Formats: structure tokens, sequence, C-alpha cells
RNA sequence: GCGAUGGUUCAUUCAAAUUUCUGCCCUAUCAACUUUCGACGGCUGGGUAUUGGCCAGCCGUGGUGACAACGGGUAAGGGUUAGGGCUCGGAGAAGGAGCCUGAGAAACGGCUACUACAUCCAAGGAAGGGCAGGCGCGCAAAUUACCCAAUCCCGACACGGGGAGGUAGUGACAAUAAAUACUGAUACAGGGCUCUUUCGGGUCUUGUAAUUGGAAUGAGUACAAUUUAAAUCCCUUAACGAGGAACAAUUGGAGGGCAAGUCUGGUGCCAGCAGCCGCGGUAAUUCCAGCUCCAAUAGCGUAUAUU
């Protein structure tokens, strides 16, 4: 995206919150709409149990992927100012 | 500038009030559009029990808060919770 | 609480003894300037009021410390002769 | 190409949600809450706040006290008791905090309740640090190594490089004046409110003034009636209700309004008295606590 | 307010002073042919250590530079300038060495009473008189008729007046005060005029070196009569 | 690479290293000298700049120890190695003469001022001794393996 | 997560490794670790086997 | 008689002003240029501190240029020589216009008028024109620190005054050194490890949450003295200061083990995804009791661009 190295984004909906399996990657991703550019892109959560932090309409910042759904480029990294392995390591609380 | 042109939409909604209600006093400016935020003003609540007028102390302050339709309704709210990190 | 005057200097036009002093505590802590003034006295034959010791910089390792001292030929002359704050640190 | 990358940086760090303003044009008072353990001086530091701006030595200050601190803007300073119902119902009220730590002693288990019951309500733009007690020191060593630990636990609390001040002695029972300018310094120059979403829907109001409008024939044929009240403050939310505004008084209950006077300001703040100078001459330092001395 | 870089080469600071150096006031001696007197008494002799330690030691009559008592502390006192201190009972000079610097020379009061000065020029004054101006800015009415310009002159100190004078000479040596051969103690052995301008001599060493320097900066010190003691 | 973690492995281990911050710095000033070694010895011999300057280089490292005083050619400064320099080192001086039980006991006493070399005491276990300081390593005065006060477990054991 | 006590130090944890590793080292070759005692020789104390060549067949 | 203050002239110093020859980078899609504020002289005066077309009257015919004038482009070094280093280097004080002081200014320090902002007032009047700091989204990151104590400067003058200078504070952006343990004895178990070739081969001392014993403390706490303008740091330094349940090492990656639990598939008992969630129980539980391995280790990972 763009020329930078991590974009913005507002968290527009949780696709696949119905999914059955607990890690399935329908599971963890998550259809994020970019400020910059204004389009909708998809974007892996890096584990189920932290689906829960990304709440809707939220500002996250998301970086590549790089290494079940092969294609999904983004991932999130930080939800609203607060990084989300922090979040999920219950280090800090998310300001809303 | 998507996020330029939406915080730019909610400033012309915000316009359109407060253009559209800059018509009339006894009408819009009482009736229609309330009691606006800022100015200074006083309440008279009626009904107020008389345990609070007698352990009133100046110290512990008073919030008045405006309950929407839906604030006054009862029910079962399910609520997504979690324990605190540092309660025992 | 060994004592030896290296590069004493007469100095008349200024009238003050001027000696780079070697002071040594072994063993001992740090070696209380005032006490020092106190000890230059009897070592060059004068009041203590009319000695003043700066510098006093302790050398690595214990014992060696390195002082410059200063006599004047009288109490007045160092009132006149000395700046305000070696006149503080010294009390007068 | 680097200078492109760190513009491109920068100008996603600039983004956030789209969210409501719903701040009017004369604004009213920005809240300031002085929030703390017990013992550690926040009714010391109100003192010495008013003292600073409107030059009034306040014996025994409570209540919500409103200040004109520039041509546009005012503050109001309420002390939390130290009680957590009090601190849980200004944590979703305050604009502004002043987050007093205890120094020597340390953090305690109030101010960091009042730091996660403030980040899980709403976060506000403007949280200080006051570390205040440093007096009770005797090696300055110790006293750079507190200042520094409780610097660093602090950051890890509310965000990294946050502003502390150090508020050192007591010299007239008040606080030193330089370190009080500074801290006004900090705290007078202002930006606008972040827009949270509860404070931009509902409408809420913080007593200024109370009192007790009731007969004293229904006192005297029952002493423990329905009484009547009258509670003047500031409209600070979204605009009440014309007629039959459901109210929540906190800590006593669910009401209704019977009445709404809508009635001039009694701290003008000369933008609205003039409705392109800097400085404040003194006719504008007004105070404005009607339940304080 | 100078740096100490930029401060002259042949007053010397060492790496102590501060990054700073004093400047010269304005006197009988130039800006850049000088040694002040606090570089002397603090910076060279170090009989001080301190500016207010070198003002005690001015501001009382303790120093006195050509015979007279000198107050103020940046006084100029570039060439032969005896420097009589009182209390410690010396008379320093200052020469020059062969490397281009400033040298001092202790000495007592016989030759301490007179002064070696250049003549740099001769006229005729107010009142119809013939007046001498050496490089010390000293003006001598009435002197000797045949002292003409880059003579030398033994000059008193004690009354100021005239007492023996040294011709400009082809075999009188002579010491060399400016120019890229600065401070070279050498006999004057041939003179060439040029005339319209910048004039040189040609002057050797004791032991075989010539070279041209200008007669501006020569200055005769004496034929073979050294009447100031350089060091030996 | 494997080589790389088994040859740094095999130093931290037989010298009793804290990571490979301290073998990479070892052998980043091993390198330096080692490159100079090589640049002396593309001039050809009896060069003024190659004879006085791998005079200095020589005399250096036999007087800082690394090198043995037998071979003096710029050849064997060339075949010099990071295991003569961690030998050089103090905390493997103090575990071969012996006034600690194993290099980590050494490290120990160092770092918690038993030793010194020669009058002052060492807090640092990276002291690269000289050959003349060698011998003057030993227990100092205010260590209770030296003497003075009797120290802290047998004071709280004598009270 | 949970951590050694080992992990705590880099020294201790390097001197567990290195001990460890010079361990298997003696189970792949064969170390000198002194030669024949002050008792003397008291037999191939582990076994001689004879069908085994381990030389390096050049 | 010795000085201080003052005075004419000549010095001298500190300056300032002009002034002589040489040296700018490129270009002819720049060959004519100057006389278009006189262009080159010489005479006479004016003004200047003085010379001078610098300016005014009179006349003469010039001056530069293909050896590169003129125009255009804007990208505005010298000295000290092993080296690097070190040293030195136009216009405005809201806008034009005019004036005042002094040795030195066309100070911008003041005045006057006009123009343009803007403040107090009792509505008659009256004073005034800089930088630094924060925000510059609603989300952020180096002190509003202390002193002239050294070096230096200005004055009736040893004392009075200095926004150069020095002192301190922050800092995982880097960079430097290296703590978080060292060492024994006894008891008990018989397996530990490896691989090409694997229901096979290779090698011989390894363990344990076992029981005990020794010493060694620097982080921190800290009396002092010292350092310093006053403090801090440093160096000295008396006294405390280690048994894990602590003085509490981290960041990543790979893998095993688990239920009267839950979900999904289907020609019974199988398989898969997984599993903080189980009958009870939260002052209840003592459990894989702290699971195993690999990498870096006071550092480490991810994303994108990539090379």
């Amino acid at each position: 995206f763009g020329g930078s190295s991590h974009a913005k984004g507002i968290v527009l909906e949780k696709v696949g919150v119905e999914a059955k399996q607990p890690n399935s990657a329908i599971r963890k991703c998550v259809r994020v709409q970019l400020i910059k550019n204004g389009k909708k892109v998809t974007a892996f959560v890096p584990n189920d149990g932290c689906l829960n932090f990304v709440d809707e309409n939220d500002e996250v910042l998301l970086a590549g992927f790089g290494r079940d759904i092969p294609g999904v480029r983004f991932k999130v990294v930080k939800v609203s100012g607060v990084g989300l392995l922090a979040l999920w390591k219950e280090k800090k609380e998310k300001p809303r | 500038q998507w996020y330029e042109m939406q915080k730019a939409m909610l400033q012309k909604q915000l316009d359109i009030n407060k253009a559209e209600y800059a018509e009339l006093d006894e009408h819009q400016r009482r009736q229609v559009e309330g009691y606006r935020a800022g100015k200074y003003a006083r309440l008279v609540i009626e009904g107020v029990p008389a345990e609070f007028c007698k352990n009133f102390q100046p110290r512990m302050p008073i919030l008045v808060g405006g309950l929407s339709a839906t604030e006054d309704r009862f029910g079962f709210v399910q609520v997504r919770i979690k324990r605190h990190r540092w309660h025992k | 609480v060994t004592l030896r005057t290296r590069k004493f200097i007469r100095n008349p036009l200024l009238s003050r003894k001027q000696m780079v002093v070697d002071i040594l505590h072994p063993g001992r802590p740090n070696i209380s300037k005032d006490e020092l003034r106190e000890k230059l006295a009897t070592m060059y034959k004068a009041q203590k009021d009319q000695v003043s010791v700066f510098g006093l910089r302790t050398q690595y390792g214990g014992g060696k410390t390195t002082g410059f001292a200063l006599i004047y030929d009288s109490p007045e002359a160092l009132k006149k002769f000395e700046p305000r704050y070696r006149l503080v640190r010294a009390g007068l | 190409a680097r200078q492109a990358a760190r513009s491109h940086d920068i100008k996603e760090k600039r983004l956030h949600v789209p969210l409501v303003d719903r701040l009017p044009d004369e604004p009213p008072p920005r809240l300031v809450v002085i929030v703390g353990p017990p013992g550690v001086g926040k009714t010391t530091l109100l003192k010495s706040l008013v003292r600073r701006y409107t030059k009034e030595t306040m014996s025994d200050p409570v209540g919500p006290i409103t200040v004109v601190t520039s041509k546009k803007q005012r503050l109001t300073f309420i002390e939390c008791p130290n009680e957590l119902e009090a601190m849980i119902d200004m944590a979703k009220v305050a604009d502004i905090v002043l987050l007093m730590i205890d120094g020597n002693y340390g953090f305690e288990m109030e101010t960091m309740e009042f730091l996660n019951i403030l980040a899980n309500t709403g976060m506000p733009g403007n949280v200080f640090g006051i570390l205040t007690h440093l007096d009770l020191f005797k090696k300055p060593s110790a006293l750079k190594d507190a200042k520094k630990r409780l610097k660093h636990r602090l950051w890890t609390e509310l965000y990294q490089g946050a502003h502390l001040f150090y508020l050192s002695g007591v010299l007239n029972g008040r606080y030193p004046d330089r370190e009080i300018h500074n801290l006004s310094r900090f705290l007078s120059v202002m930006k606008n409110p972040r827009p949270l979403v509860w404070r931009n829907t509902h409408p809420y109001t913080i007593i200024d003034n109370y009192r007790d409008i009731t007969h004293p024939t229904k006192i005297e044929e029952d002493p423990l009636c329905d009484r009547t009240i009258e509670l003047s403050g500031y409209l600070r939310g979204t605009n009440f209700a014309a007629q039959g505004q459901r109210v929540h008084i906190a800590g006593v209950g669910d009401f209704t309004i019977s009445k709404i006077e809508e009635l001039p300001d009694p701290c003008p703040t000369p933008a609205m008295e003039k409705a392109p100078r800097r400085r404040l001459d003194e006719k504008d330092k007004k105070l404005w606590a009607p339940m304080a001395d | 307010h100078q740096k100490r870089l930029s401060a002259p080469s042949h007053w010397l600071l060492d790496k102590l002073s501060g990054a700073y150096a004093p400047r010269p006031s304005t006197g009988p001696h130039k800006l850049r042919d000088c040694m002040p007197l606090i570089v002397f008494v603090r910076n060279r002799l170090k009989y001080a250590l301190n500016y207010r330690e070198t003002k005690a030691i001015m501001m009382q009559r303790l120093v006195k530079v050509d015979g007279k008592v000198r107050t103020d502390i940046t006084y100029p006192a570039g060439f032969m300038d005896v420097i009589t201190i009182e209390k410690t009972g010396e008379n320093f000079r200052l020469i020059y060495d062969t490397k281009g610097r400033f040298t001092v020379h202790r000495i007592t009061d016989e030759e301490a009473k007179y002064k070696l000065g250049k003549v740099k020029r001769v006229q005729l004054g107010r009142g119809g008189v013939p007046f001498l101006v050496t490089h010390d800015a000293r003006t001598i009415r009435y002197p000797d008729p045949l002292i003409k310009v880059n003579d030398t002159v033994k000059i008193d100190l004690e009354t100021g007046k005239i007492t023996d004078f040294i011709k400009f000479d082809t075999g009188a040596l002579a010491m060399i005060t400016g120019g890229r051969n600065m401070g070279r103690v050498g006999v004057i052995t041939h003179r060439e005029r040029h005339d319209g301008g910048f004039g040189i001599v040609h002057l050797k060493d004791a032991l075989d070196n010539t070279f041209a320097t200008r007669e501006s900066n020569v200055f005769v010190i004496g034929s073979e009569k050294p009447w100031i003691s350089l060091p030996k | 690479e494997a080589a790389r973690l088994d040859s740094e492995l095999k130093l931290v281990g037989e010298y009793g290293l804290r990571n490979k911050r301290e073998v990479w710095r070892v052998l980043l000033t091993l390198s330096k000298i080692r490159r100079a070694a090589r640049i002396l010895l593309t001039l050809d011999e009896k060069d003024p700049k190659r004879l006085f300057e791998g005079n200095a280089l020589i005399r250096r490292l036999v007087r800082i120890g690394v090198l043995d005083e037998s071979r003096m050619k710029l050849d064997y400064v060339l075949a010099l190695k990071a295991e003569d320099f961690l030998e050089r080192r103090l905390q493997t001086l103090v575990y071969k003469l012996g006034l600690a039980k194993s290099i980590h006991h050494a490290r120990v006493l160092i770092r918690q001022r038993h030793i010194r070399v020669g009058k002052q005491i060492v807090n640092v276990p990276s002291f690269m001794v000289r050959l003349d300081s060698q011998k003057h390593i030993d227990f100092a005065l205010t260590s209770p393996f030296g003497g003075g006060r009797p120290g802290r477990v047998r004071r709280k054991k004598a009270k | 997560p949970n951590r050694k006590k080992e992990q705590r130090n880099p020294r201790v944890k390097k001197r567990k490794k290195y001990e460890e590793k010079q361990k298997k080292l003696r189970s792949v070759k064969a170390v000198y670790k002194g030669g024949e005692g002050p008792g003397g020789y008291q037999g191939e104390l582990s076994g001689i086997k004879t069908n085994l060549v381990k030389s390096v067949k050049l």
C-alpha cells in the first residue's frame, strides 16, 4: 500500500465471527477500511482469543504479513494506539 | 483524504444544525433545540428524598446525567466481561 | 596523616606562602581540610586562622591526597587577598 | 526516498476514527479533577491553583471552582474526595486530570484504581502526573532515583512520555509559586477535548450550587418528605430536552426535570463579552465558587 | 576578546588559560608586537594565579614599568621595557629568542637603569625645536644633532635624556624584530637602498647565514658591545 | 552456521565468558592487529616503514604478553589468535594462578573485589594483564582472603 | 511465560550448555582424560570388542 | 612637594575611509555596449575630513569590445603546509520621507508629519509597535535547571555591572565494559548418549524437586570527609547488604502429554478440529509442580520497501 510501511484503518466488520472452528483463518480475518486511500482490505488478527480486543469502529494500525486463506496480505499490529500483542499479553488496557 | 472528507461531512452536519434552528426564539431556540450546552442553568427537581438534604456534604459533588429513552427500560443486559489483571 | 610539602614558593608581593601539599591517610577516611588547617600551624609556625587549603583531590586507591595550601602573613592579609568562596569555606 | 517514507509514516500517524465533536461555540468550562490517595494534598493544590489564577486565598475550597484562564476558554477545578463512589462518578466526567502521587511513599492503589477506571470508562485528552512530598527526602540521590522510577511506572501505566511535574515544598501553607506557574503554563494553553461517544451523546451537568426550595409548612408537617431542589450548573453535554427530561442524580437516583431556567453566566470570559491581544488584564480573572469561600 | 589561538604566537599561552585571551590596551607599543602586563605577570612569570590576584598586585604600587607605576592590567609592554618589582627586588627585560618568541631576562639596577630605544623619526617641532621620536613613542626635545633615523639611543630613564647613540652601520650587529626571519641576532653586512619604497639590508649571523630583511624590521643592538645582557 | 556456533561455544566454555559479544570484541581487535600485520607484509623487506612499524608492532605484542618472546616475526603476528588473547585476559589468569578454583569462581572474585593487580583492586574481569604485571595478581588487603576483617557471613555467624 | 533459573543468567546458562556439550563429545569420540591412574593398569575397564575396526582408511 | 581633574600643538596607539597590479564558475540561442542618473577628459568652483564627474557652469569627442566587453545562468573561499585539525570571512528593526547625539551610526536609540493596526477612558483626551515557548489530527516522546566561580568585557572606578562561558538534568538512536552466582562432601538410583542402514548397530560413568557444608558479596541502604560559586558525579570511605516462596531476564520459534468437558464427520470402540470452560469447590485447590528442545541474550521480534 501507499508508500508507507504501516497503514491505519477502521474495523468495519469482523467477518467470520460466526465460524465454527476456533483458530480458522476465516475466524481470524477482519475486514478493515484504510484511512488514507479509502479501500476495504482484509487483515489477520494474530490469534482467535486476540480477536476479542478488536471492536467495531476502532483505529487500527496494520502491517504486512510476511511468511488457510493464502493471499490476505495484512496483519493487525496496533489497536487504538496500543500494541495488540501487549493487549493479548495483558500488559495494557485499551483506551476507548 | 478520506479522513478529512469524513470530518468535513461531520462539520457540514454541525453547520446545518445551528444554521437550521437559528430562525426563531420561542419556537426553535426554546422548544425545538432544548436548552443548549455551555449555558449556565438552574434546575428544579421535584421529589427528592429528605435523607439527601439531611446528609448533604459539599465535598462529594453532584452529577446530573440525562437518561435516554432506552436508559429507563429494564431487561437482561448481555455483557462481555473479564476480571481485572490485578484482582486477586 | 603523613605530610610532605613540594614546590614551596615565597610570593612576597601577594604576601602568601604557596605550597603543593601531598598528605597521606592510609587506612583512614579523608582528611577534613579544617583539621588540615589546624595541622598546618605548627608545621610552618603560623596561626591556624591565616591558612587556607583548596584543591585537595584524593589519589586513586586511598593514601595519597594532593592539596594546595596558602599561608598568609596575617589574617587581615588573608581577608584582603582571599576569594569570597574560599573565605566562606574557611569560615571567616 | 526516506523523507517520503517518514512523511507517509507521520501521515498515517495523524489519522483517527471520524467521531463527532459536539462542542458549542461558547464552550462550557473544562473540568479538571484533582485525584489522589488520602493525605496527598489535593485541597492544597486547589488553594494554590486558585490563588495563581484569581488571587483569592480560599481558606476552605469545596465544590467545583470555575476560573477564567483565557479570553476564549475557562476551567473548573473539582477535587475528588477519597471515596470510590466519587472517583467512579467523576472519571466519566473529567476533561483533564491532575493525578497525584505521594513521592517518597510511591504509588498507591487509589491512584492505580483511578487510572484504570478512567482508561476503561473513557480516556480524556490530558492527564498530568503531579508528584508531591518531595521535601520528605534526605538524600538527593534517592530523590532522583524515586523520580525516575515513578516516572517510568507512570509511563507504563498511561502512555510513554507523559508530563510529570514535581512540586517540592510547602512554604506558606500553599505551594511554590514557580512550580505551580509552570504547571499552569501546561494546563492553561489548551486543545479541544477528545470526542468521547458517551459525552457526545448524553447531556450531563455538574452541580455548582445547591439549594433546598421547600415550604417550611411542608417541613413542619412531615420532617422526612419529598423535597424540591434547585441545582445550578453548566449544561455540558448535548442539549437538555425542553420538557420532561429524565435525570440520574448520581448517588441519589432517577428523577425528572420540573424546571429549567436558562440564564447568563457568572464567569463571562471576554470573548462572550466582546461578542486580538494576548494578555489578560485583571478585570477578567473572575472566580465563581458558589459553594466555597 | 580574541581567542587563545587568534592571540599571536610570540607571547605564549598553554592549554590552560581558557579559550579566550586578553587584548592589550592601547598604548606605546603596537597590538601585534606586544606583551600585556597580565600575560607577563601570571602567564609568563606566574607570580599570580587569577585576574583578581593580578588586579590586587597591580592596583597597589608594586609594579613599575619603564620606571613609572603602571596601574591598569592590560598595559602594553612590547619591547625592552624594564619592569621593576621592588618587593622581589628584580628588574626584568624583554628581548626575543632565535625562534621568534618573547624572552624574559632578570637583572639588577645597573643595567636596569637605561633603555636602548630605536629612533623612529626626527623633526622640527613647535617652537622651532628639533625633537626625536623613538619606538616607545618617547619624544626627546633638543637631541644630539647626528642622531638620525634608525639610530638607537641609551635613554636615561630617571630623567629620560640621551646618553649615547649607536649609528646605523654596515658592520654593526643587529636584532631582527619582524618578518619571516624574525628574531635572529646577527651583523649588518650590507644595505640596499631600493628608492621608491621598501629598501632592504643583507645580514649574516655569527655563523654564516646570509638573509635579506627590511630596514623597518631591523633593530640595532650594538657593534660588538652588548649594551643589554642577551642571556648566556 | 554450526561451525561458528560451536567455535564460539568452545571459547565461551573454555574461558568463562558471559556471551558472544566478548568473543566478537576480541575477534575484532585481533582482526585489526592481523590486518596491520598483513599490510606491513605487503611491503618488501628492508623498507624503513616495514622495519620500524613491524618492530613497533612486535615489541607492543611481546610487551602486552600475547606473542611469545621466542617467535618475533610478522608471520607469527599473522598466526596470532583469539585463544591467545583470551588467555591474556585477567579472569583466566586468576584461574591459572590458582587463587580461584574454577574460571567462574575467578569471575566472581574479580567482580566482588578480592583480587588486585599491582596496587589497585580491579573490578573488571576482561582486564588485559600485561606480561610485566602478570606476577602481581594477589588478594587485596581488605579481602578476608588477604586480611583485615573476617567478613560478612563470618560476622553474622560469630555474633 | 515461565522461564528457567538457568535462563535468568546468561553466563550460568553458557556454563551448563558447555558442560553438557563436552559430555556429548565423550559419547562420540574418545577423550584422553589422563593416562594410567596411580593404581596402575586394572584392565581395559569397559570391554574389549574384537571385530571393530576404528581406523580412518586412507 | 607629591598626585587627581582640565588644556593648545605634535606624536603614538586603537581604528575608520579611500586607493594601485594580479586572481571569480560556466556560456556566444549573448556582438556590440556606454553616451537612457555624465559616457571619457580638461578648466573653474561647491560639498566632503580629504582626492575624485562626486556635484554644478564652459567646451572638446569619447570609453570598452572576439586577447572576449556586455548580457544571461545562480548552484555566493583565504592563511597556518607530514596529515587532519585550527583560524578569518549584504538588507532591516509596522512602511516610505525628513531630522537629533557622538571621536566613531545615516544608531533605528529617539523625535515630526503621512499611511496601517491596536490599548485605557469619566468620551473632552492619552500612551504603543521584539524574540523565545506550546498546538499546528481527536493520539503525545530532550530542562520553563544553577551561577559569574574560572577565561573575557564596560564604567568616576580594587568593590559595581555582563544572555559569551562554564556547571547540572533527560537519553535502548547509537556505542563501551558486564552482574543475575562460585565450590565441596555424602546418600540413592542404573542407565545416559548416538547413528548410515532402525524391530538393527555404536560408546561408557551419568542423573536427582535427594541430604548437608563452606566461603565470595556488588546492586542497594549509607555515617562522614572531599569535589564545587553552592550542589551533584568521580576518587577515598566506617557500618549494614543472598538462599529461590528470592535482591524475582527477556524476546522469538518448534514439539509432546490431559477430562464423567465441548464441536464436527461416519457402513459400532474410529478420526479431525481443539480444549482457561470438568461433578463439587475460590481460603477450594498444591496440580507436567515449576513440560521438552532450538536461537539471540540486556536485548529481541513483526510489517513493507527491498538489496
